[PDB]
Parts: C-alpha cells; sequence; structure tokens
C-alpha cells in the first residue's frame, strides 16, 4: 500500500481517511443485527437479545433506549459506547423543549447527534464513539419516521432499516420484498420486521430472545412490546 | 579545476539558431515555395533542436500518406503544435491555492 | 535531518523552515516597481488567464490599504488574505490615536514584526508571502519596500519579485536612470521588462497589470488604469522595437 | 589549483585579443569564467 | 405594425404551400426594404427562411439561382458579412443540386478564403464537408479523404454539431 | 516525512496536506453551476445507494439567505458545519447593516473561516469546495472556494467525479448570454455527460437565483424541464 | 444638565433635489467661552454628512470612532457607503455603550451616492433612529428650532430657499438660546456641488 499507517486522522493520497471507516467495522464486535421498518402510520423496530448466562438477568439487558415520551431508539456496536450516546440524545431533546416550548422533531434529533460525531472527526484528541443509532417517532403532517445516524457524522431517512452484523443481507431482502404495492397495516409491518430477519440468522427462539419497540398514530407513545404479545404476533403471521 | 579546466554549457538555442538548424535538416527535404521558415522557429519558445528534427520528419510524413512530395507553412504550423506538449493541468484549484 | 518545526537551529547553523519559504516565492506571479519623480508605479502578471472567468473585482495584485498606500502580493495566497486584512487595521489604529496618516515606514516594521514572530514561537508556519510598498508621506515623498518571509525588510529604488525575477534585475540596473525619472520613461521602461520576463508574445494587455500613484494639489491620487489605455502603451512598445532594428 | 586555473585563464584571454602583456581585465574575466561552476546556495539578506 | 408584418408573412405562408413562384417571386423583391425593420443577426434567418421556402416548391431552374445572384449582389451594396454567407452557402448547395463542374468549387474556393480566416467556426465545417461531396462527385478520392480529415479536425470545436453530426457520418 | 503533519514545508514546493485534502473533492458527486445573463443555475447529482432511501430529507441545494444558495463537492458531513456557520455569520451582518449582505461579502468570510482549520496542528482540513450563487444590485454572480482558502468567480464550471469531461463540455459549451431557461436545458445536458442510469426527477436536484430571489425547484418543476430536454 | 454643559445646536433641512444642514460655532464651559471655531460638522464620504451635539468630549469622541469604522467599510467594498447604512452603523455605536453612553445626539444628512434622493435622520444618545421627510433639529435648544421650521417649511424648494429658510431658522433661535451662539455655518450640498456658507450673527 501507499501505506500512511493510518494513526491518527489525516488524510491519504487517495483522497480518504482511515480511521473513520474503521470505526463501521467497530460496530460488528457487537454480534447483533437491528432492523427497523416504516410502512404506514405505525413503525416498529425488532431486535434479537443474547443472554448467554442463567445468573445474567433478563430486565437489564435491553438495547431499546426511551429517548422522550415520544421519540425511542435502538442502539447496535459496542455497549459503552452505546449508553454515553443515548446520554447526549436525551440531554439535547430537553434543552429544546426547554429552549424551544415545544416537542422536538425526530429530523432535528440526528442533526444534533451527527453534529456532536462530525466534532470528533474534524478535530482530534476524542475516539469516534464506535456505535450506531437507529430512530423512530410520529410527526404531524408527516407521518412516522425512520432515521440511521452514523459514526461518520452522516445520517438519513429512509423506510426499512438493517445495522449490525448483517446489513447487506437483510437489505437485499428489503429490496425484493419492498417493491411491491403494500398497506403495511401494522401485522403487515410486524410480520415483515420478523420475516425479514426470518430469512437471515436460522435461530428458533420460543419468543423471548427479542425486543420490539413500536410507535403508532393511534397512541404516539413509545412502546416496549410485552412477551405475552409478542408470542401473539409470533403466532399470527404463523398459521 | 586541476582536472577539467573547460565547463561549458549548452542551452536550448535562439530564434536566430533555430532558424539555422532547420535550414541544415530541410535541406534534402523538397521545399514547395512561398514558405516562411523564420515564422516556424517563432513557434517554438525554447525548442531542443533534437526536435526541429522531429518537425522536419513529421511534416515529411504529411507528405508521405498523401503520396505527395510538396509542403506548406500549414504544414509546419501543424508539426509545431504537435511536437510542443503540455501537463494541461487540470482543476485550477492546484494553480490557484498557488498564485 | 532539522526537518522539524521552526525551532531549531541547525548546526553549522542556519534555519531550514526559512530557507524552505524564501525559496519558494520563485514560483509566485511576478510584481516589480520602478523609480519616478513625481510618482510610482507597479505591475505585475495575471497568471491562469482562462477563459472562463469574470474578474468581478478588477484589482487582484493590487491592494489600496490606506489612503495613499497600495501593495502587491506574491505567494500563498491563504496567508495573502490573513495580512492585507491586518494591515488595514494597522493603519487606521494609527489614524486613531494621532489623527495624521501612518508614514510609510512603521506601518512596515509593523507587519514585519508580526512575519516575524511566527519564526520564533513554535509550532507556526512562517508565512510564505513576499509584498512590495509604494507610498508618499511628509517626510520623504515617494518611497519603495520590500518584504520577506523572514521578517526583514528594505528600501529600494527599483526591485521585482516574483516568478523569473532574476534577470529581470539585470535589464533594471542596464536601464537605471537617475534624475530622469517621469512617469511616461518610467511606464516604457516598465513594459519592456515584463516583455522579457514573460515568454508570451505580443503581450496581451489582459495579461498585465499597471497601477500608478501621483501627487495631485494635497490628493495622493491612486489609479489603476484600465486594459483601453494599456492598448496605446503596448502598441508604442511595439513601434519602437521595429524601428530600432533600421540601423542594421 | 583554483588559482592555477585563474593563472591560466587569464593568459588565455590576452590571446584571445591578440596580447602578451596581461591586463586586469583578463583577471576579471577569468575569475568570472572559471568560479561559477559550483557556487550554490546561501541565505542573503537574512543575515547581516 | 406587427399586424401588417405577419400580414405579409401570412400571404407569404399562402404563397408557400399553395404552389406559385412568381408572385412569391416578387414578395422575395418586396421584402427587401422590410428587411431593416428588425434585429439585424436575426434578419439573415428570416430570409434563410423564406429562401428555403422558395426552394422547397419545384425544380424551376429559371429564378432560383437568378434571384440568390440578386440577393449576393445586394449584399455587395449592403456589406453584411453573416447574411451574404448564410446566401453563399445556400447557391453551392444549389450548384451540387445539378452538379455544376467547377463553378462549384470555385465558389467554394472564394468563399474558403475568407472562411478559415473570418472569426466564425460552425458554418466552416459544413462547406468543408460540401466540398468532400464534390470532389468524390468527380472521383477524385485521395482528396475527398483530405477534406473530409480535415473536417474532422475542425469539428471537434463546436457548441453543437446537432444535425451536422450524422451529415458528417 | 512531509505527508504526515501541516505545519511544516517541503523543501522544494507546498504543503502536501492541502493537497490530499483536493483529492477528496475530486471523489465527490459531480455539481454545475452557471452564471446566465439574469440568473445562475446550480445544478448536482442526488443518486441513492438503495430504493430505501428516501430522497426528500436531505438535501443539496440550500439557501443561505432569501437572494443566497450554496452546493458543494466533497464529503457530506462537512458540508453541514460550514453552512451553520455561514447562516449565522449572514445573520451578523443584518444586525449591523440592516441590509442583506452582499455575495462577494460572505465569500470573504466564509473563505477564511476554511483559513483557520488549516492553522496548526491537531485539525484537519476541510474535504469540501463549495460553489456559491446570488443576484446582488442587478447583476449576480457566481462564486467558488475551496479547502485553501481562495475563491473565485466563474463563468460557468463543474466539480466532483469526470470534472474534466465537463470542463471541455462547458468550454465548447458557453457563451456569453443565454437566457435562465436556456442555461437549465444546458445544465442538464451536461450533468446527463457522466451519469449512470435512468435520470428522473429524484437522480438530480436544482437550485435557481433570479432577481426576484433564491429558490430551489420542486420535483415537478424539475419533471416538466427534464421532460423533453433535448 | 450633562447636556447643558457646552450648548449646542445641530439642523438639518430637506430640500428638492439638495440638503442643508447647519450648526452653531460656540464652544465653551458652562458660562464661559473659550473659542469661536469648534467644528461639529463632520464629512463622511462625498454628499454626505454628520453632525454632532452634546458634550464635547463625546463629540470628538464618536467622530473618530465613526470614522474609524468607515475606512474598514469601504475597503472591503469598493463601493462608498449608502446613507441608511451610517445610519446602522451609528445606532450600532451608540447601543454597545448602553449603560455607559455617550452624551452625544447626531444627525445625518446627505444625497444618494447612485440617485439624487435627500436623507435626514437623527437619533437618540441610545441610538434610536428616526427618518423625517421635512426637517431635524437637535441640541440644546431644540424647543426653538421647533417653532421656527413649523412655520417656514415648504415642500419643495430650490436650493435659493433652501439656503434662506435654514439662515432664518437658525438665527433666530439660537439668539433666543443662551448657551449656543458666536457664529452660524451652514452647508449646502446637492449633485453638481457643495456650497458652505457663514452667517453674519450676534457675537454676544
Amino acid at each position: 500500500s501507499a501505506g500512511f499507517d493510518r494513526h491518527i486522522t489525516i488524510f491519504s493520497p487517495e483522497g480518504r481517511l482511515y480511521q473513520v471507516e474503521y470505526a463501521f467495522k467497530a460496530i460488528n464486535q457487537g454480534g447483533l443485527t437491528s432492523v427497523a421498518v416504516r410502512g404506514k402510520d405505525c413503525a416498529v423496530i425488532v431486535t434479537q437479545k443474547k443472554v448467554p448466562d442463567k445468573l445474567l438477568d433478563s430486565s437489564t439487558v435491553t438495547h431499546l433506549f426511551k429517548i422522550t415520551e415520544n421519540i425511542g431508539c435502538v442502539m447496535t456496536g459496542m455497549t459503552a459506547d452505546s449508553r454515553s450516546q443515548v446520554q447526549r440524545a436525551r440531554y439535547e431533546a430537553a434543552n429544546w423543549k426547554y429552549k424551544y416550548g415545544y416537542e422536538i422533531p425526530v429530523d432535528m434529533l440526528c442533526k444534533r447527534i451527527a453534529d456532536i460525531s462530525q466534532v470528533y472527526t474534524q478535530n482530534a484528541e476524542m475516539r469516534p464513539l464506535g456505535c450506531c443509532m437507529i430512530l423512530i417517532g410520529i410527526d404531524e403532517e408527516q407521518g412516522p419516521q425512520v432515521y440511521k445516524c452514523d459514526p461518520a457524522g452522516y445520517y438519513c431517512g429512509f423506510k426499512a432499516t438493517a445495522a449490525g452484523v448483517k446489513q447487506t443481507e437483510s437489505t437485499s431482502f428489503l429490496e425484493k420484498k419492498v417493491k411491491k404495492k403494500f398497506d403495511w397495516t401494522f401485522e403487515q409491518t410486524v410480520e415483515t420486521a420478523i420475516t425479514c430477519l426470518s430469512t437471515v440468522l436460522s435461530i428458533d427462539f420460543k419468543p423471548s430472545e427479542i425486543e420490539v419497540g413500536v410507535v403508532t398514530v393511534e397512541n404516539p407513545k413509545f412502546r416496549i412490546l410485552t412477551e405475552a404479545e409478542i408470542d401473539a404476533h409470533l403466532v399470527a403471521l404463523a398459521e | 579545476p586541476g582536472r577539467i579546466d573547460r565547463k561549458i554549457e549548452f542551452p536550448p538555442p535562439n530564434e536566430e539558431a533555430r532558424l539555422d538548424i532547420l535550414k541544415i535538416h530541410s535541406r534534402k527535404m523538397n521545399l514547395t515555395r512561398g514558405i516562411n521558415l523564420r515564422k516556424i522557429a517563432e513557434l517554438m519558445p525554447g525548442a531542443s533542436g533534437a526536435e526541429v528534427k522531429g518537425v522536419c520528419t513529421e511534416a515529411g510524413m504529411y507528405a508521405l500518406r498523401e503520396r505527395r512530395v510538396h509542403v506548406t507553412q500549414e504544414d509546419f504550423e501543424m508539426a509545431v503544435a504537435k511536437v510542443m506538449q503540455k501537463d494541461s493541468e487540470k482543476n485550477m484549484s492546484i494553480k490557484k491555492l498557488w498564485k | 535531518r532539522y526537518d522539524s518545526r521552526t525551532t531549531i537551529f541547525s548546526p553549522e547553523g542556519r534555519l531550514y523552515q526559512v530557507e524552505y519559504a524564501m525559496e519558494a516565492i520563485g514560483h509566485a506571479g511576478t510584481c516589480l516597481g520602478i523609480l519616478a519623480n513625481d510618482g510610482v508605479l507597479l505591475a505585475a502578471e495575471r497568471r491562469n488567464i482562462h477563459k472562463l472567468l469574470d474578474e468581478v473585482f478588477f484589482s487582484e495584485k493590487i491592494y489600496k490599504l490606506n489612503e495613499d498606500m497600495a501593495c502587491s502580493v506574491a505567494g500563498i495566497t491563504s496567508d495573502a488574505n490573513v495580512l492585507t486584512n491586518e494591515l488595514r487595521l494597522i493603519a487606521q489604529r494609527y489614524l486613531l490615536q494621532y489623527q495624521e496618516p501612518i508614514p510609510c515606514e512603521q506601518l512596515v516594521t509593523a507587519l514585519c514584526d508580526i512575519k516575524q514572530a511566527y519564526t520564533q514561537f513554535g509550532g507556526k508556519r512562517p508565512f510564505g508571502v513576499s509584498l512590495l510598498y509604494i507610498g508618499w508621506d511628509k517626510h520623504y515623498g515617494f518611497q519603495l519596500y520590500q518584504s520577506d518571509p523572514s521578517g526583514n525588510y528594505g528600501g529600494w529604488k527599483a526591485t521585482c519579485i516574483g516568478n523569473n525575477s532574476a534577470a529581470a534585475v539585470s535589464m533594471l540596473k542596464q536601464d537605471y536612470k537617475e534624475g530622469e525619472m517621469t512617469l511616461k520613461s518610467a511606464l516604457a521602461l516598465a513594459i519592456k521588462v515584463l516583455n522579457k520576463t514573460m515568454d508570451v508574445s505580443k503581450l496581451s494587455a489582459e495579461k498585465v497589470e499597471i497601477a500608478t500613484l501621483t501627487r495631485e494639489n494635497g490628493k495622493t491620487v491612486i489609479r489603476v488604469l484600465k486594459q483601453k489605455e494599456v492598448e496605446q502603451l503596448i502598441k508604442k512598445h511595439e513601434e519602437e522595437e521595429a524601428k530600432a532594428e533600421r540601423e542594421k | 589549483a583554483d588559482i592555477k586555473a585563474i593563472c591560466t585563464e587569464a593568459g588565455l584571454m590576452a590571446l584571445r585579443e591578440r596580447r602578451m602583456k596581461v591586463t586586469n581585465e583578463d583577471f576579471k574575466k577569468s575569475k568570472e569564467n572559471v568560479l561559477y561552476k559550483k557556487q550554490e546556495g546561501t541565505p542573503e539578506g537574512l543575515y547581516l | 405594425v406587427q399586424v401588417k408584418e405577419q400580414s405579409i408573412l401570412e400571404l407569404g405562408s399562402l404563397l408557400a404551400k399553395t404552389g406559385q413562384a412568381a408572385e412569391l417571386g416578387g414578395l422575395l423583391k418586396y421584402v427587401r426594404p422590410f428587411l431593416n425593420s428588425i434585429s439585424k443577426a436575426k434578419a439573415a434567418r428570416l430570409v434563410r427562411s423564406l429562401l428555403d421556402l422558395f426552394l422547397d416548391m419545384e425544380a424551376a431552374t429559371g429564378q432560383e439561382v437568378e434571384l440568390c445572384l440578386e440577393c449576393i449582389e445586394w449584399a455587395k451594396s449592403e456589406k453584411r458579412t453573416f447574411l451574404r454567407q448564410a446566401l453563399e452557402a445556400r447557391l453551392v448547395s444549389l450548384y451540387f443540386d445539378t452538379k455544376r463542374y467547377q463553378e462549384a468549387l470555385h465558389l467554394g474556393s472564394q468563399l474558403l478564403r475568407e472562411l478559415k480566416k473570418m472569426d466564425d467556426k460552425a458554418l466552416l465545417v459544413e462547406v468543408q464537408l460540401l466540398e468532400s461531396k464534390t470532389y468524390h462527385a468527380l472521383s477524385n478520392l485521395p482528396k475527398a479523404r483530405a477534406a473530409l480529415t480535415s473536417a474532422r479536425t475542425t469539428a471537434n470545436a463546436i457548441y453543437c454539431p446537432p444535425k451536422l453530426q450524422a451529415t458528417l457520418d | 516525512g512531509y505527508s504526515f503533519s501541516l505545519t511544516t514545508f517541503s523543501p522544494s514546493g507546498k504543503l502536501v496536506q492541502i493537497e490530499y485534502a483536493l483529492a477528496a473533492v475530486a471523489g465527490g458527486a459531480p455539481s454545475v453551476g452557471i452564471k446566465a445573463a439574469n440568473g445562475v443555475v446550480l445544478a448536482t447529482e442526488k443518486k441513492q445507494k438503495s430504493i430505501l432511501y428516501d430522497e426528500r430529507s436531505v438535501h443539496k441545494v440550500e439557501p443561505i439567505t432569501k437572494h443566497i444558495g450554496l452546493v458543494y463537492s466533497g464529503m457530506g458531513p462537512d458540508y453541514r458545519v460550514l453552512v451553520h456557520r455561514a447562516r449565522k455569520l449572514a445573520q451578523q451582518y443584518y444586525l449591523v447593516y440592516q441590509e442583506p449582505i452582499p455575495t462577494a461579502q460572505l465569500v470573504q468570510r466564509v473563505a477564511s473561516v476554511m483559513q483557520e482549520y488549516t492553522q496548526s496542528g491537531g485539525v484537519r482540513p476541510f474535504g469540501v469546495s463549495l460553489l456559491i450563487c446570488g443576484w446582488n444590485e442587478g447583476r449576480p454572480y457566481l462564486f467558488q472556494s475551496d479547502p485553501s482558502g481562495a475563491y473565485f468567480a466563474w463563468k460557468a464550471t463543474a466539480m466532483g467525479k469526470n470534472y474534466v469531461n465537463g470542463k471541455t463540455f462547458l468550454e465548447k459549451r458557453y457563451n456569453e448570454d443565454l437566457e435562465l431557461e436556456d442555461a437549465i436545458h444546458t445544465a442538464i445536458l451536461t450533468l446527463k455527460e457522466s451519469f449512470e442510469g435512468q435520470m428522473t426527477e429524484d437522480n438530480i436536484e436544482v437550485g435557481i437565483c433570479n432577481e426576484a430571489g433564491f429558490r430551489r425547484l420542486t420535483p415537478t418543476e424539475v419533471k416538466d424541464y427534464l421532460a423533453a430536454i433535448a | 444638565s450633562i447636556m447643558s454643559y457646552n450648548g449646542g445646536a445641530v439642523m438639518a433641512m430637506k430640500g428638492k433635489n439638495c440638503v442643508a444642514i447647519a450648526a452653531d460655532r460656540r464652544f465653551g464651559i458652562q458660562a464661559q467661552m473659550v473659542t469661536t471655531d469648534f467644528q461639529k460638522i463632520f464629512p463622511m464620504g462625498d454628499r454626505l454628512y454628520i453632525g454632532l451635539a452634546g458634550l464635547a468630549t463625546d463629540v470628538q469622541t464618536v467622530a473618530q470612532r465613526l470614522k474609524f469604522r468607515l475606512n474598514l467599510y469601504e475597503l472591503k467594498e469598493g463601493r462608498q457607503i449608502k446613507p441608511y447604512t451610517l445610519m446602522s452603523m451609528v445606532a450600532n455605536l451608540l447601543y454597545e455603550k448602553r449603560f455607559g453612553p455617550y452624551y452625544t445626539e447626531p444627525v445625518i444628512a446627505g444625497l444618494d451616492p447612485k440617485t439624487f434622493k435627500p436623507f435626514i435622520c437623527s437619533l437618540d444618545l441610545i441610538g434610536c433612529p428616526m427618518v423625517t421627510d421635512d426637517f431635524v433639529v437637535s441640541g440644546t435648544c431644540a424647543e426653538q428650532m421647533y417653532g421656527m421650521c413649523e412655520s417656514l417649511w415648504e415642500p419643495n424648494m430650490d436650493p435659493d430657499h433652501l439656503f434662506e429658510t435654514i439662515s432664518q431658522a437658525m438665527l433666530n433661535a439660537v439668539d433666543r438660546d443662551a448657551v449656543s451662539g458666536m457664529g452660524v455655518i451652514v452647508h449646502i450640498i446637492e449633485k453638481d456641488k457643495i456650497t458652505t456658507r457663514t452667517l453674519k450673527a450676534r457675537m454676544d
């Protein structure tokens, strides 16, 4: 190679820089995969858990993180960087309500998160937070939205989302899935959010190995599903 | 200077000198008439003289593909710009960073 | 090697970063100024005159800085705009303090102390900019000065700096005038000098620039003269060239 | 060896302008012709 | 003003579509003081338009080449460069329509003494290309190869050869 | 050994890291700016990776004031920094002078911002060049900055991938004056010159400067121009 | 008051295509005069002046700070300054000393740099701008100047009758004031030229 040894955050003669694009493979040491789907008035997060020990608890494992009453998120990547990322998200959501007097849009929150990650690329002397964040929320006169924020400081909004280890396989499914014209009537959404992940990993859980966050324009509160109603939808797509 | 006593440079030639070398190599060539060799050497700001031959070969090469023996002043006007060749420095950002 | 910051000294012993900066001025444009009684002038070279540009400023090398001084520029554009914004702000600070214009030398020493100070404190890049000075005062009249990346300066009667500005000084000494220093004698000398440096034939008026500074009834006007009147100055030089070979 | 080259070259310059005695000018032209081939690199203006 | 101008162009479209030439040939003589009423550089296209509607009726060889030589003599008497070059390019195309032997080439010689000398570039690509037809029409194969290649190197510096590309192809 | 830092020179020439940052501009999306007789046309190239990405989320043509627009070619996340910088800096003129800032005046100041990240010694320069447009005092303006800090004024130019083809195109393709509409027809034709796929209303994104202010086009407006576009 | 420490009077008046401005000449401490040639009208470019009145410290101080900001403005831009732009510039300079304020009240008069359009405005001691169409006044003898200008002003006036109106306004109002006088200077400017006259006033 030309071989700058990429020790700090400077350029290469090819034109790119390697330390930030080493953080994209820093997500993959979580050993995890997450999916968000926006089809209609509802939006669904789905993510598996991995409990390796019986001494380890169950309630303190969940990656679903409630940011505000109407905005929830899911975190991938390594664990310790993910929770500190959430603390800035909870903090700056409350400064919006204080400064501006109304509830923050889900679109504006990813601009604030990505700009914090941008400074760590532009200015040196802080490790750039190897974790990824996926949001959901309801916006009036806009419907529901799904956003992803990258460690580079990139964000975009899009319908079907994969993160973790198996992006390219799961996104290959959803292109084949979301090319037709469906109406996604809240059990159409949850079923595909399972069955996009239910071509990929070849697992078979009894219904206690995932988490599902949901939001809906009938109750815009963020909502983590019950183990019983997870079992309901797991045999409702499923005859 | 105990060993080598004369150290002699060789600059690229002048317009009169580019005129003269052109006269040397076009001697055996077969010029038409009405042709100005002075303006041809005016078209070379900083030639070597090993490429004044290259003009004389390519002008004769243009007549060869026609199965012809003639020449024009315009044939040299094409051959000078053929021999002279630049980098054509792109994007102007390098060139104007550095004013 | 001794490739580090501006600190340190080499053994034997000199300063390589200053030498790399001062040598790199030879890759810049070309600027010069001449002797004159009752006036002073500057001349410069348009680089990169590709046809998809606008020239919305019509004044690029020249920066009228106070009211009766201007300057050329040569070097990195990034460092060039920093100094010109600084140097105009020096002169108004003096004028606020005394209500009298800055007398054309201690302006220069004020900048050269700033340009010096990045060579001693680390870790800063020295300014890779050299530039000239023209001006009039109460104490000496018309003047010329020569800035350096080191922070050194000097007062000249005719000088040049830039791309091929090592042989242009030889023509200045070959055509040195003294006593006779009129502007028309000085303008006619300037177009001949740029003809030697620039290898572009016939010397298009879109490739040069001429700015003058005269003294009229207590005003000290500054003229950046337009492309229409460069034409009578070029063809006059073209006329004098064809007439000069009639003796042969 | 620089001095001996100057002494030979100044003698050659007198033969060029057809002489035997050697003026001051032959030593001036010998000094310019012989010496300027190596002298490269000095910080003029930087010191004083 | 314009309602009298378009009424003549209303009659001018009638003389073209319905197929009559003697009253149309009078109209080509009628519009000659009418020319100096609009833009000078865009008056030539209106003359080009009325000439194309004049020629594309029928092979009536009694008046076509004669009225074209008349307007050239007006361009001798009025001296507009772009208008006379518009008339010369059509005339040498008309010379090729009957395959005139020398004067088609002699007209192409006398115009290209100036076209490579003047400032325009786009018209030169066509008249170099039209000579490559007539040197091939005289069955001079190496010269037509030579004139075509000189048209190739000229053709690479124009805003649009939008239809002239396929003509060259 | 000189290609790793910024505060020192090379023994012969210039700064290495600024030249490497300009290589990042060449690897960006293509973009075209054309200054017409009455307006300025900006145009860029917006292809998403998959079908999944929404096109109405992130924009390229971006207003700064009501008469000042701005595009780029480089890295998108660094673009959002100096946009928000140029917004807040445009208001500071207006709080002082009570007058909309002229387009020559921002580019004095925005380049001085991009200046400051080329200093010592633990920051990186930007990897974004810009194209700035505006119609101030009748005559329009079209400027271009760079990560070094220089700034210019083009009749027409292009940046991004395959720009040298677009330079040679627009070198053949410019005249002194066309209208604002014919500038749009020739700005889509040069974006089509280097493109891969069917150019639709969502693959491109176009904004213009009238003398009546800055506005970016809706997809319906951009469809109808691209419909019957030569 | 502090405004009544040195006195002063500045008047501007709008004409047809021209504009006039006038001031007194007396400098003095509270009751004792010192000199009769104190400048209170300062040129800010061509066809655009400014007048200052109030505490004579802040008269000379603000006129130097404003000249400091003007020359930096006219070098970053090749154009000259517009009259609205100067009014926004002065009101910024006064409001920065919001709680330590300069004791002066400026009056700006001038023409448009491109067209011929006249312009007059005046400001408070903290920077509230106020544009009018007939006249503005400032100084200690304000109420005397309102009584003259409300009666003598006409809408469309040549530079002859504009000169005679502002002369009769300034001579009669200042002679009723105690701490203002000792001569009156008048600038009348227009598109073609600038006329400066000094009037024959009571020196008592």
